[PDB]
RNA sequence: CCGGCGCGCG
DNA sequence: TCGCGTCTCTCTAAAATTGCAGTCCCGCGCGCCGTAGGAC
DNA sequence: GTCCTAGGACTGCAATTTTAGAGAGACGCGA
């Protein structure tokens, strides 16, 4: 990958962004080599923007790392504190934060076709399906997703471990892609990022709407504001020739989104139950390893044999079909783009090792997402459901028992572990898991001593272990014909948190290793069926 | 020694102290469980030497010891040399267990982690 | 006080049971029973005017039953026997039976605590003195708990009658809630340590919320190394 | 005398022939008052 | 039990009335439904039918 | 300025 | 078609030797001898 | 020559060593 170099004077930056400063100190002709709002990312010669929630310590650290000009919303005594050559005072740093980034990188969104996707799910899935579809058309495309970022093809980007990239990061990342020859791009237009102004200075061509549901509990707003948060994506729909509307009709909020912006913009719709939409599937078959869906489009009826699991990823398939119909893509490339995607990273990435079952990974660490995923596993027809889950520490203490409650009531045998214990002891969390069923770690450990585990009140079995390692090892070893084993809570990232050190641990690779050597443990006379293991020489 | 501690969960059915090394535990389980994580959970199902004894002493629940000894003594009584000698062990054990509760002594101090050294001027053999 | 008593005996006025009781009133709270027992031994094997009375036995028993470490049940039992052998000259009061009930409760000598609680019932106040205003781990609550745990339900009912007659509300420590969310009301019937049917599913989420799991004040039921 | 083994378990069915054998071999998988009152105690009666 | 402010499940009210009918204690069954109306707690419809049948069977 | 062995005295 | 003493172990309650642990006056005087081992 | 230099006598008592005591699952003979 090639790193583009940017050189612009401070005077040209303000005029391009049309920002009116409150007052100007120092030199206006200073060359700026970059824009950073975080102290830990400031390089020598770059421009620094100070937030209102960050104290004076951030300014001093930025100056040490090589800050030359600081853009702050309030006056700061620079003659005795900062070594910067210039200080800029603006009314709203957060709004100008996107404004400064866009002009510095010459507004890269103008030279690439940006397709916007919004919704409570499939933000990563839609982007990858579109990218390795636009690629079926021969157009270079990249990734702007929480899971991972790609310039084009297979060149992944070392994305920082943050779920919401800032406006400057988006502008800087896009400029790097366009410099490497990128022609199309799809971004995750999450409600948090659209409302906060992290996507105000990005030109969007096509907007995709999948589903609007009250699922994000971290959203600091009401239902109307949450609806209006995603409404900003479609409120920019002005040009009919350049822009297309992609809205799901099955969602009740369809009528609200379709009225935003210029009504003359073409509207492409996808839904399963509602046949009035342009795109609607006709017959679908679900299996443990592949999905066959027969869809109808205005350009023709398509037969799809995709490896995606369940029906939650069908909308992402439909969205790619809907966008393909929107851009008038030939139906031949639509088949290739959808069928190419088999296991989206960080989202149900199936671990296939020629077994009679499947192992997928989901990043769901919230009760709603986990509940939806476990419900979606049921429709895939599993003979027996096995789940492995946990919860973090020092945080989210209020709803530990609900995840294991839904796991026990939905899965037959559920191993228990932690997600990221942190400084908090994992044993306390694992005891908090049993609180939702009527057990405690004291009682459960009393069960373990007498080597017998009577099942639950509904015939379901329950086993537990402190560390996720042996737990997922046993869960993999207990995959059987028609059964499904679930590991969740980590997803796209590959880090482990114990105490304060962030250990490097990947769930997908460990599941691969477990499925690699499942045979020898079971064939050597060990009754790996359930705890305790009946060793040949232990009776 | 199999199952040295109880306050942490296990997944094996090895009980007592198997004199012979377990064939599976020598090659199979370490190969399947690799090395790092295996050693991380190694000293929780099988251990040996004074470390296992110290782990057993550290996680003892003395009150449970007293109650089990008392109930076993009553069971023996409600029923003649070793029928009495087992009783005297039970009386001795619950007497021994009681003294740890009221004092500040810990039963794991009977296994040494550090070795104090006599001052040199007292050893101008030792 | 000790210096002034030494000077008084140097001036020619020997200490009597009154001065010794005054001294014992402070020695009984030092946490070391041996000081109060040395004073008691000085009193017991001395002159007629130095002989212990009910207050002296009460002070020494209180010193022994509230010791910091080691077991003192044998010492309290021998002191009780010595007081019994002195019956022609000494008789108990409410504090004697309160202290003895507390001692025989904390050491799980339940039947002796029942005997002395029957003796204590005849005194007004009674269980109010035993309650100790909640101090010293609330011996009345511990007595009620000891009665409940061993299934001495008739004696528990008698203790409740005594508390009702003494206008003594049952303290929260006596009404501690068991693991299955039960209390002394239903803890001795044939289903032991298990819940009844109740006609529906138990709302474990509500239990987790009400126990402080939202603010991390929950009491985890996991074994832990230590003599606690 | 294999019928004596039945007392170690709950004796499910059994009785005719070979059922006792199969069960024993498969059980290892789980592995005047009017005169009495005329006496009287005197505890506590000094 | 209800004076403390509680409210049992519906099935238990069915089973306690069923047992009383089998034992021949109709006076208790009419009493279990007499205070139930005053307390305001709902009573199952099928439980109403069987107790009505019992009082119609003895007349 | 430490311990063993041997021989003695009261 | 089972039933019957019973072949071959089978596991433990109850003595019966049996191998440590511990101990075996006090106080004085004198002499001798250590402190070893190996390739230089 | 040497300068560093690495097997009493008695008592007390728990520990093996039986001795025994019953006792049972599979069984060759047998009714």
């Amino acid at each position: 990958i090639v790193e583009p170099k940017f050189r612009l004077s401070l005077a040209e930056l303000l005029d391009e962004s049309k920002v009116v400063p409150i007052s100007v100190y120092g030199d206006l002709d200073v060359e700026i080599t970059g824009i950073q709002h975080d102290s830990r990312g400031v390089s020598s010669g770059d421009l620094f923007v100070c937030c209102e929630n960050e104290g004076d310590s951030v300014l001093s650290e930025a100056d040490k790392r090589g800050a030359v000009a600081v853009v702050a919303s309030k006056e700061i005594d620079i003659e005795d504190t900062l070594g910067c050559r210039a200080l800029v005072i603006v009314e709203d740093t957060e709004a100008v934060l996107a404004a400064l980034a866009s002009s510095f990188y010459r507004h890269p969104s103008k030279n690439m076709a940006v397709i916007g996707v919004t919704g409570t799910n499939g933000k990563t899935t839609t982007t990858y399906l579109i990218k390795s579809l636009y690629e079926a058309m021969g157009v270079r495309t990249g990734m702007f997703s929480t899971v991972s970022c790609y310039v084009h093809g297979d060149n992944k980007m070392d994305s920082p471990t943050t779920t919401s990239p800032d406006a400057v990061l988006v502008q800087s990342m896009m400029a790097k892609m366009l410099h490497n020859g990128t022609e199309a791009l799809v971004m995750e237009a999450s409600p948090q990022e659209l409302a906060s102004g992290k996507c105000d200075e990005v030109d969007f061509d096509i907007a995709v709407f999948t589903n609007l549901t009250r699922e994000d509990s971290d959203f600091r707003g009401t239902d109307e504001e949450y609806r209006d948060a995603e409404a900003k994506l479609f409120a920019r729909m002005v040009d009919p020739e350049r822009h297309r509307k992609v809205v799901n009709i099955d969602d009740p909020n369809a009528a609200f989104f379709v009225q935003q912006g210029n009504p003359d913009v073409p509207v492409v719709t996808f839904a399963m139950e509602n046949t009035k939409a342009d795109v609607h599937p006709l017959k679908f078959e679900l299996s443990l390893f592949e999905t066959q869906v027969l869809v109808n489009t205005p350009q023709g009826i398509l037969e799809i044999s995709s490896g995606l699991l369940g029906r939650h990823n069908i909308y992402n398939i439909l969205a790619a079909v809907a966008v393909g119909i929107a851009v008038g893509a030939p139906l031949e490339d639509i088949v290739r783009g959808v069928e190419e995607v088999d296991a989206v990273p960080g989202r149900c990435e199936l671990i296939d090792e020629e077994q009679a079952f499947g192992v997928i990974v989901d990043h769901a660490n919230t009760p709603d997402g986990l509940s939806r995923l476990l419900d979606s596993v049921r429709e895939l027809k599993p003979r027996r459901i096995i789940t492995v889950i946990g919860c973090a520490g020092e945080n989210e203490r209020g709803k530990r028992p609900v995840m294991t409650k839904i796991a026990t009531e939905k899965s037959d045998v559920t191993m228990l572990t932690s997600d990221n214990p942190g400084n908090e002891d994992p044993l306390d969390i694992l005891d908090d898991m049993l609180s939702g069923i009527g057990w405690t770690m004291q009682e459960y450990l009393k069960h373990g001593e007498h080597d017998y585990y009577p099942p639950l009140s509904n015939g379901h079995r329950l086993f537990l272990h402190d560390v996720r390692r042996v737990a997922v090892r046993c869960a993999v070893a207990m995959g059987e014909e028609g059964d499904m084993v679930v590991v969740a809570g980590k997803g796209h990232e590959s880090y482990q948190l114990e105490g304060d050190k962030k250990e490097f641990y990947d769930d997908r690779e460990e599941c691969r290793e477990a499925l690699q050597y499942v045979d020898e443990l079971h064939q050597a006379g060990i009754d790996t069926s359930e705890f305790p293991w009946r060793l040949p020489e232990s009776h | 020694f199999a199952r040295p501690i109880t306050k942490k969960p296990t997944f094996l059915r090895l009980r007592g102290s198997f004199e012979y090394e377990i064939q599976s535990w020598k090659y199979s389980i370490p190969l399947f469980f690799t090395t790092q994580g295996f050693e991380i959970f190694r000293n929780r199902e099988i251990s040996t030497g004074a470390g296992a004894i110290r782990e057993q002493l550290a996680d003892l629940d003395l009150r449970i010891i007293i109650e089990n000894s008392l109930v076993e003594w009553k069971q023996l009584g409600e029923e003649d040399r070793k029928i009495v000698r087992r009783k005297d062990f039970l009386v001795r054990r619950m007497e021994l267990a009681k003294h740890f509760i009221r004092t500040n002594i810990e039963p794991e101090w009977m296994v040494l982690c550090l070795l104090p050294v006599l001052p040199p001027e007292l050893r101008p053999d030792i | 006080a000790l210096d002034i008593s030494y000077e008084m005996e140097a001036a020619g006025r020997f200490a009597t049971t009154f001065h010794f009781n005054c001294l014992l009133s402070v020695q009984a709270t030092c946490g070391i029973p041996e000081v109060a027992y040395a004073t008691f031994e000085n009193m017991e094997y001395g002159e007629d005017f130095m002989k212990p009375d009910t207050e002296t036995y009460n002070w020494v028993i209180q010193a022994y039953t509230r010791a910091d470490s080691y077991d003192r049940v044998q010492d309290v039992a021998e002191l009780l026997g010595m007081m019994v052998e002195d019956y022609k000259r000494v008789q108990p009061n409410v504090k004697t039976h309160a202290l003895l009930v507390e001692c025989f409760t904390k050491y799980c000598v339940v039947k002796e605590a029942i005997r002395h609680f029957r003796a204590l019932k005849n005194f007004e106040g009674g269980t109010k003195v035993l309650h100790n205003a909640g101090n010293f781990e609330d011996p009345l609550s511990l007595y009620l708990r000891a009665l409940c745990r061993e299934g001495r339900i008739v004696e528990l009912i008698d203790a409740l009658d005594a508390m009702r007659r003494d206008n003594q509300p049952i303290p929260p420590r006596a009404m501690i809630m068991s693991r299955k969310y039960r209390t002394l009301v239903s803890s001795w019937i044939e289903p032991l340590q298990e819940e009844a049917e109740l006609g529906y599913e138990i709302d474990y989420l509500a239990r987790y919320v009400e126990e402080g799991g939202l603010t991390g004040e929950r009491k985890r039921w996991v074994p832990r190394r230590g003599k606690t | 005398e294999l019928k004596e083994e039945l007392e170690a378990q709950g004796l499910p069915i059994d009785g005719t022939r070979n059922v006792l054998y199969q069960r024993v071999q498969k059980a290892r998988r789980i592995n005047v008052d009017e005169l009495i009152c005329r006496i009287k105690l005197h505890e506590g009666d000094t | 039990t209800h004076s403390l402010g509680y409210a049992f499940g519906s099935p238990l009210y069915d089973e306690i009335i069923t047992l009383c009918l089998d034992l021949g204690e109709l006076d208790a069954a009419i009493a279990i439904v007499a205070d139930m109306e005053t307390t305001g707690i709902t009573v199952p419809d099928q439980t109403l039918d069987k107790v009505i049948s019992a009082r119609q069977s003895n007349e």
